């Protein structure tokens, strides 16, 4: 449960075309995600990889 | 350079859905106003000759 | 930086629908008042038709 972890900083609201989806990724899969996040899909805001919490 | 270049496609998918929900709206409640001043111009026609 | 300026981008288009709404706004009332205006045909038509009855 996320109840404590969360941030408003960490979203972008005001839903008009945009939302933040949090997405977990493992800590050796690191460096293929943060040069790939901007091709998984089209029109991906490139620059917003930034890490929340970790385990 | 890569980061630059979509935020700027930003503004492209911005401006494509500027021209989607700024003219489509302009174009049906004008054709509908148009088939509505005509209904306004048709109803009178009816009574007013009946005066005369 | 990248966010705060995509929501004022998205402003501009936020009163794109307000220039469409306006745009029926102005233009649902002006011609109304024209098609008010073509009373002014009834009016000139029942002084010629006067001139029937005269």
């Amino acid at each position: 449960s996320l109840a404590e972890i969360v941030k408003k900083d960490d979203f972008v609201l005001d839903s008009e075309y945009l939302v933040t989806l949090l997405v977990v990724v493992p800590k050796l899969n690191h460096n293929d995600w943060i040069k790939q996040y901007e091709t998984l899909a089209e029109m991906v805001v490139p620059r917003s990889s930034n890490v929340l919490s970790e385990d | 350079a890569d980061v630059q270049k979509q935020i700027k496609h930003m503004m492209a998918f911005i401006e494509q859905e500027a021209n989607e929900k700024a003219e489509e709206i302009d174009a049906k409640a004008e054709e509908e106003f148009n088939i509505e001043k005509g209904r306004l111009v048709q109803t009178q026609r009816l009574k007013i000759m009946e005066y005369y | 930086q990248g966010i705060q300026q995509l929501l004022q981008a998205e402003k501009r288009a936020a009163e794109k629908v307000a220039d469409a709404r306006k745009r029926k706004a102005r233009r649902l009332k002006q011609a109304k008042e024209e098609a008010q205006m073509e009373v002014d045909q009834y009016r000139r038509e029942r002084e010629q038709e006067f001139q029937s009855k005269q």
